[PDB]
């Protein structure tokens, strides 16, 4: 029974859409946890959509910022009801979406709401995500989403930065842990905060620290094939930050790491797996061949 | 012999159906390959995809209520090795340098990614990169102005021409790009 008619869509004039959103939540709520697993997330996304609609008519409405506050309170309420329906991966994703939207909109006190949505996602990550793969996917989504937010002051940016690094370094498997820390290096470079007047933080030394820790994890893998894989990956990440004019990356670091791959690389047994990894290294080398303005 | 590249349907999370015109132009039989990047969420969209062609290929999206769709895939069509991934795993989300990094990891001639909701097709370092965008023009937090768009490409030999369909207003505009395996 597709009660999920609600392809009403259409409507114009924000306030009427807000009231119909409340009516939809109210009607769907008597369906029990069985129905609200599917019916409610669409209303959460409709709330975010409606908040953006309120931002487009900023001049015509003098009360739109308070309207956005109430809209995000509505979204928070619906996501929390999803939480109470014993749901874990979905609510966290919804919270990340809400933090993204709240960061882009820009209404009064939106930074506090974006932070609160982020904290909620983290709260679900720490306690309700036990599985290895699910922890990896949840955390990597968190690093990715949080990397695009520019609505944060240093006050709020630092806790989420260090918390993301810490949470990524305590993953179950060691390869997963190294990958996550390497991905977390991006927060310490491409992150943006309110106090840099729009500038990227460009924390070169802060970037290196993350990459250094990634190598240390790769040695403890004790598994030739996977141990090797990481090395081509960490070097590649090093290339990204080098090619983005980061002075913190040196050519000596590149030479030592590249040598360390070259030394133990041949010592694996011939297979398709090692085949693709050799080609991966060869593609890295070839890309580095292109117009060298960087010694070796 | 031509492939249909689409994704980010987001039904029923953000959209109730595909655009009426898009439902019309998409007719079965004429396409024998399907590459899906986005989180089409519900299984209904998968069954609908199965009507459009026999060779349907999907990758896991961040919002897929999935039953073990793959996170990433590599498929060959005679010529060209194509990579299929939803893109949220590529950090920064829309950075091309990270996409080229992943290209080197895949060692593929064409890299298909999504989750940006912005169609983009270009050539970097003698390699090709496609991003069909949202076929339903679904909401995205990073962009207010989303253009419903999908991409179909036909491979005649060592040359592919990618035709990108976008629905601007009510008229269907199409852009054409072609790539030669270097």
């Amino acid at each position: 029974l597709v009660g999920r008619f609600i392809h009403l869509l259409r409507s114009d004039d924000p306030d009427q859409q807000y009231l119909i959103l409340n009516t939809a939540r109210k009607h769907f709520g008597a369906g029990g946890n069985q129905r609200i697993r599917f019916t409610l997330p669409p209303l959460v996304f409709a709330a975010y959509q409606l908040a953006f609609r309120y931002k487009e008519n900023s001049q015509m409405d003098d009360k739109w910022e308070k309207k956005c506050q109430k809209i995000f309170s509505f979204a928070h309420q619906t996501i929390s009801a999803l939480i109470k329906a014993e749901l874990a991966e979905l609510p966290l994703r919804l919270f990340l979406q809400g933090a993204l939207a709240a960061g882009e909109i820009g209404f009064e006190n939106h930074e506090t709401v974006a932070y609160e949505f982020m904290s909620q996602a983290f709260s679900l990550y720490e306690d309700e995500i036990s599985d290895s793969k699910a922890q990896l996917a949840a955390i990597t989504l968190i690093i990715g989403t949080f990397e695009r937010m520019k609505c944060f002051s240093e006050e709020n940016h630092e806790p989420l930065r260090t918390q993301c690094a810490l949470a990524a370094s305590k993953l179950l498997k060691k390869p997963d842990q190294g990958r996550a820390v390497s991905t977390c290096a991006h927060l310490f470079w491409s992150g943006r905060n309110t106090d840099k007047n729009g500038e990227e933080l460009h924390g070169g030394k802060r970037v290196m620290e993350c990459l250094k820790k990634a190598l240390k994890i790769a040695n403890q893998c004790m598994d030739p094939s996977l141990q090797v894989q990481l090395f081509i990956e960490i070097l590649n990440r090093y290339i990204y930050f080098y090619e983005k004019e980061n002075d913190a990356v040196t050519i000596q670091v590149l030479n030592q790491l590249i040598q360390k791959i070259r030394e133990d690389l041949p010592n694996l047994e011939s297979s398709e797996e090692t085949e693709q990894i050799n080609k991966h290294f060869h593609n890295t080398l070839e890309h580095l061949r292109s117009r060298r303005e960087s010694p070796e | 012999m031509l492939v249909l590249v689409l994704g980010d349907l987001h039904i029923p999370h953000r959209c109730n159906s595909l655009p009426a015109k898009f439902k019309k132009l998409l007719v079965p039989g004429k396409i024998q390959h399907i590459l899906c990047t986005g989180n089409l969420c519900t299984k209904e969209s998968y069954d609908y995809l199965k009507t459009l062609a026999g060779d349907v290929h999907i990758v896991r999206g961040d919002f897929d209520e999935n039953l073990n769709y793959p996170e990433q895939k590599v498929v060959t069509v005679g010529q060209f090795k194509i990579g299929l991934i939803h893109g949220h795993q590529v950090i920064p989300w829309g950075d091309m340098a990270s996409l080229a990094l992943l290209q080197r990891q895949f060692d593929v001639d064409i890299l298909i990614s999504g989750h940006t909701h912005k169609f983009e097709a270009f050539e970097h370092e003698n390699k090709f990169y496609i991003n069909p965008g949202s076929a339903t023009g679904a909401y995205n937090a990073l962009e207010t102005n989303i253009i419903p768009s999908f991409v179909l490409m036909d491979i005649q030999a060592s040359t592919v021409v990618t035709y990108v369909y976008q629905l601007i207003g009510d008229d269907v505009k199409v852009e054409r790009i072609e790539y030669k395996k270097s």
